[PDB]
């Protein structure tokens, strides 16, 4: 057995289903994460962050919302989240910072809603790095 | 003078143990930056600076026990 | 910011980022199927042991 | 004076000793702070200020010990 | 009086070693606030206070070691 | 008597190194009960008190040590 | 008897330093059960006996060390 | 016999410091049963007996230092 | 023969210092065992096995530094 | 010659803390092996080769001071 | 000169102790990227450069206690 | 010569000491590397050649202290 079978898939939609992968970058709770060919069974929880599946040719990047991802004995790693994102050419800036400084007024609104902005807040802010 | 001198060797090769604080000192105070960015590749121009202020303050123990070794060699 | 705290489940704490992002694109590269996937109009009501109910509210 | 005297240089190379709590100890404080900052970018003006004040708690060993040597070069 | 004039000085050169526990001590209680806001920002009003009396208790080796090398200087 | 009062004051500054286990030692012992407390509130009215009770057991080893001191300068 | 003397006051103070052994000995073993409630709670009346039991382990080096500072000093 | 027997009590009180392993060596062993059954309180009566025999192989440290301050004292 | 029996006694006192390696290393050793197989229950006969291995060669220290006393007191 | 032969035992008695090294280091390397395998029971014939790779790196500690205790009792 | 020259020998044996920062300061300095790269492989060229930073900042307290014994042997 | 000759043995076995940085030290540096592969055995060939580097670095510490206990027997 060479290589590891990758499993990224999305309630609305299937990337990856029992393909090699050389490398993949994918940010955990207890913080940011590698996996290669042969890699320790560990199941870790996933934080919205940005996932990079790499190959021997240029590798792609794409934005993950969040979940939970684990490593199966005989070389599997399974992602499972909820929506994706592109590279780059999908997101705007202008479109984001629309929302992101309506959260921060959202906190001035009642705290039954402004507890989800709170977690908007970090979501957002990591969207900007992605620009890079 | 001969046996106040001998005390000034005695005394010099001993307060080079106080610069013990500055070799494991600095060495977690440094350690603590490689394992944070393993763990946050994100924030590096934010750790990175507050990092070197911990330098300084850790190398305060390696300067003044390196003082006290000349103020018995080279000063007295 | 915490939200096991007293925020909502993990399924929720998911789900803010789920149309965070998908509202964070490119309002042309943005299909119907994206629209009604954030959309929902579901109502919930707590039953008693006497088939009795309490007030409808929003999910 | 020449015996008392010699034990002057004895005591003040012994007395850098003590500054080993300020090397170590102050790099376990600050090493904190890295790890902190490194798994939670959010609190930073709150962990960054209280972390300063572990300094000066830290920085007493770093004091006391070193104007035991003054007190025995510069001093007596 | 002269050689028992200069274990004065020699007494109080190693009175300042039991210092390191006051450096590393404290360092390590107040690491681990450090450690628990950055895991935990809910709870501060609770863990900021106990850490407090915590340093008291660690300060104790502080003190009294402290006090030691003054009644070898200027005590006895 | 004089070379043997010399060592009244070695022997009390060296008394004063075993006193390392109280400052370091109490810091651990209390450093755990603010990793406990970050990692589970609920439960503080259980570990709290058990965390007093270590304090006493480590606090034993900065008494001793201490008692020597005074058996030293203010006893013998 | 001169010499010999004060060779009880230095031995006394140097036989203190074994008892480190019981001021962060019984630290960590205490500690231990502070981090394991805080991970466990429903494991108390089976870890708690289990853990007094480690005290008088570690307190052996607490009570030699102890014993031999009183046989110069008390003793001899 | 004078400065010889001076010898037995300073070579007694440096033979105690050899029995810091026993307080943190013991305290390590016992820490990990510890933090084993909070993780895992199935395996009870496999990893308590094993613990014992760690004992007795970390008690062989706090034996040996300690027969040699009799060997000082009460041996020569 | 005094001044250099003295000497006898003084070196096998020190000479006990150096068995801490076997108090605390055997300790880890042994610790790891038991962190290992709480985490672990299905590999025993595996871990246990070269765990006494590590025995042996972290009882080295306790050895040679156990035999240097002998060849100061009961060898020279 | 007495007073120079005196000085090859105490000499020899202070070689032997060198030896802490190879007691305590040795532990470490062998413990992480057993942290190792406990949680990735697949890889051994890769870990275990390498471990004992470790073995006579940190035993060279263990034995350069053990020959220096061997110049001073049987050499010189 | 006799009296003073055998105090060139012995401090230049104690100033060696310092050397200890730099063993095992650097040791976890670089103890962290090998922790860090089996984390994640992605940084490297990141963490790898800014780890030989902390060397020299480490080797710093191994160069300082060198040169002090060569001020005694080779200097003076 | 005798006084002065003395002191060579006396220096000798204290600079022993300070190898226990390299017994230690590249315990810890080893150990990393069990540790790390057992949570990523495919990187192998990136971090086994790295561990290597690091211990020619720690190897530093047991070279130099080793090279003075030469300069004082067999040099001087």
């Amino acid at each position: 057995s060479s290589g590891l079978k990758l499993q990224f898939a999305l309630p609305h939609e299937t990337l990856y289903s029992g393909s090699e992968v050389t490398q993949v970058n994918l940010p955990a709770k207890s913080g940011r994460i590698g996996v290669l060919a042969n890699h320790v069974p560990t199941v870790e929880q996933l934080l919205p962050g940005v996932v990079e599946v790499m190959e021997g040719s240029n590798s792609k990047k794409f934005f993950i919302s969040g979940g939970f991802a684990t490593v199966q004995p005989d070389s599997q790693l399974c992602v499972t989240a909820i929506e994706a994102f592109p590279l780059e050419s999908f997101s705007q800036e202008n479109i984001k910072n629309l929302l992101a400084e309506a959260k921060k007024n959202v906190s001035s609104s009642d705290a039954r809603e402004a507890a989800e902005a709170a977690i908007q807040v970090e979501v957002l802010e990591n969207l900007q790095s992605v620009l890079k | 003078m001969q046996l106040v001198l001998a005390a000034k060797y005695i005394g010099a090769g001993i307060s080079t143990i106080g610069l013990l604080g500055a070799g494991i000192g600095i060495a977690i105070v440094f350690a603590a930056l490689i394992n944070g960015v393993s763990r946050n590749p994100s924030i590096k121009d934010t750790v990175f600076p507050m990092a070197i202020l911990g330098f300084a303050l850790s190398e305060a123990t390696g300067l003044f026990c390196l003082m006290v070794s000349f103020l018995l060699l080279f000063g007295v | 910011s915490a939200w096991r705290k007293a925020g909502i489940s993990y399924a929720a704490y998911l789900n803010v980022a789920a149309q965070a992002i998908r509202s964070s694109l490119k309002t042309e590269l943005q299909t119907a199927s994206v629209l009604n996937r954030s959309q929902t109009d579901a109502f919930y009501t707590q039953y008693k042991n006497g088939t009795a109910a309490s007030e409808p509210t929003p999910i």
